[PDB]
């Protein structure tokens, strides 16, 4: 009785990824471990990735679509209850991506879904105008573990996908790993009515069938917390700001405006989510609180609320431009969204 | 290949003493080998208190994300932020331009406990 199955009935991305890896680090050194769970509204990140130019920030913040970026490395993907997550644990030397993607396969197979495992992480399937995407894998390991997870999309909305996987326009110079992108389509055309607890039973036999033994299915209460150890410590990690956004690897961003009096633009060094030096060229006849903010606004956190609060914090310096930083900040507070 | 005067560690590290008394460290040619092609090197915070056996880095490889394990307790002084530009130095040159991050020994009594170069390839032909 080595293998393990866990059931998340919880959606929350940032609740997921902590008992992900919780289960993970606390692993026995014999097992093989089967994660069934996926994520309402969601884009998920790897290690390395850029938020702000990996996705569209801006549209996720105005329909609270959560950010959540994993331990993982790869690219950016979308979730919704559309998207099933599959994530494979186990222990060294034994550990092997290829083991867990054929039973992946295997599952479509039994399901009548026939797909071919393309590039080192995707997962294709044949169609009249073309491939197809309908899967996305990344992969860490350790000293001794190793697990591998990725999606399989049954019936998810690619109009949504597609939106906030494509960023706003901004002038961005970053350091870290850029998302590539394939063409996705959904389960769904080849196996109608697939539901995820379908998908679920076919993964979970397949896995079965390999290892050639079974187990109740452990269910994970989303209203409560888990017993696993160590967990309010990891969750309240995978919630934070400075892991989501914060993780950032160092990148510039280059923001201009024309405002009736005159043109400003601004150039961010960022480094672990704070502006490490900024600098203003501006044609304003009153370059004076412009020419301070940018000294004044080093340290700071790269985010709206402590952006727009050194501003005003800056009127209470320069009263005579009370109207123009009143703009700016509005302006700045958004363009940084 | 495994250069003779380096110490080596299980999860695969290779210890330079740094005349100045500091340690520079990196991945063994081996280790690079099964990780593959490196895209980003995840250094630790520079000037952060570290442990031995502790993870201090990750390393991400067309492969997968990889932990890497400081070898010896101590303070972590410098960085190669040469790789958060070209992190196929870790495959080219693991021993040379490939190096992760240097450090300070605290407690130097861990070194007594590690293994030198003929002692590495011993281990090679099993794990
Ligand atoms: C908890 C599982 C996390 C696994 C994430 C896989 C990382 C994928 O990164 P890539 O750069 O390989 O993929 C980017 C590319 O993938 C497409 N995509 C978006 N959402 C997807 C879902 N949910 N499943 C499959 N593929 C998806 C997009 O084209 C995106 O550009």
């Amino acid at each position: 009785s080595t293998l393990r199955l866990l059931i998340s009935d919880s959606y929350d991305p940032w609740f997921n990824l902590a008992v992900e890896e919780c289960i993970f680090r606390q692993m026995p050194a014999t097992q093989r471990v089967l994660f069934l769970w996926r994520n309402a509204d969601t884009v998920v990140i790897g290690r390395a990735q850029n938020p702000w130019k990996e996705c569209n920030t801006r549209r996720m913040e105005e329909d609270n679509v959560r950010l959540a970026r994993r331990s993982s490395g790869g690219g950016a993907v979308f979730h919704d209850l559309g998207n099933t997550c599959f994530t494979f644990m186990a222990g060294k030397p034994e550990y092997d991506k290829t083991i867990s993607t054929s039973i992946v396969l295997n599952a479509l197979n039994a399901l009548g879904v026939s797909a071919e495992a393309s590039g080192r992480n995707d997962l294709v399937v044949k169609t009249v105008e073309g491939d197809r995407k309908v899967s996305g894998s990344a992969y860490r390991e350790t000293k001794d573990r190793g697990f591998h997870h990725g999606t399989l999309l049954l019936n998810a909305d690619l109009s949504r996908l597609a939106n906030y996987l494509n960023p706003d326009k901004k002038k961005l110079a970053a350091k870290g790993i850029t998302s590539v992108r394939s063409r996705v389509t959904n389960l769904t055309e080849l196996l109608p009515g697939i539901t995820h607890e379908q998908v679920c039973e076919a993964i979970t036999e397949a896995f079965f069938a390999h290892y050639g033994e079974r187990v109740e299915a452990e269910i994970i209460s989303p209203n409560k917390t888990p017993d696993l150890p160590n967990f309010a410590e990891t969750f309240a990690r995978q919630s934070s700001w400075e892991w989501n956004f914060g993780q950032a690897p160092a990148f510039s961003h280059l923001l201009d405006e024309r405002f009736t009096w005159g043109g400003v633009e601004l150039h961010f060094d960022v480094e672990k989510g704070h502006i490490t030096r900024a600098q203003v060229f501006t044609d304003s006849l009153n370059p004076a609180p412009l020419e301070a903010l940018a000294g004044r606004l080093q340290g700071c956190l790269y985010r709206a609320d402590m952006l727009q609060q050194e501003c005003e914090a800056l009127l209470v310096d320069f009263p005579e431009q009370e109207k123009e930083l009143r703009e700016l900040s509005a302006w700045m507070a958004g363009a940084v969204r | 290949n495994v250069p003779a005067e380096l110490k080596y560690s299980k999860e695969h590290e290779w210890l330079r003493k740094e005349a100045d008394g500091t340690y520079t460290v990196g991945i063994t040619e081996h280790a690079q080998e099964l990780l593959g092609d490196m895209v980003f090197v995840d250094l630790p915070e520079v000037g952060a208190t570290v442990s031995a056996g502790d993870d201090c880095a990750v390393a991400e490889s067309v492969k997968a994300a990889s932990d890497i394990y400081a070898p010896v307790s101590g303070e972590i002084v410098a960085v190669n932020d040469a790789l958060s530009d070209s992190p196929e130095l870790v495959n080219s040159e693991p021993y040379a331009g490939g190096w992760i991050f240097k450090i300070k020994a605290s407690d130097e009594s861990e070194l007594e406990s590690l293994l030198d170069a003929t002692a590495y390839e011993a281990l090679l032909e099993d794990e």
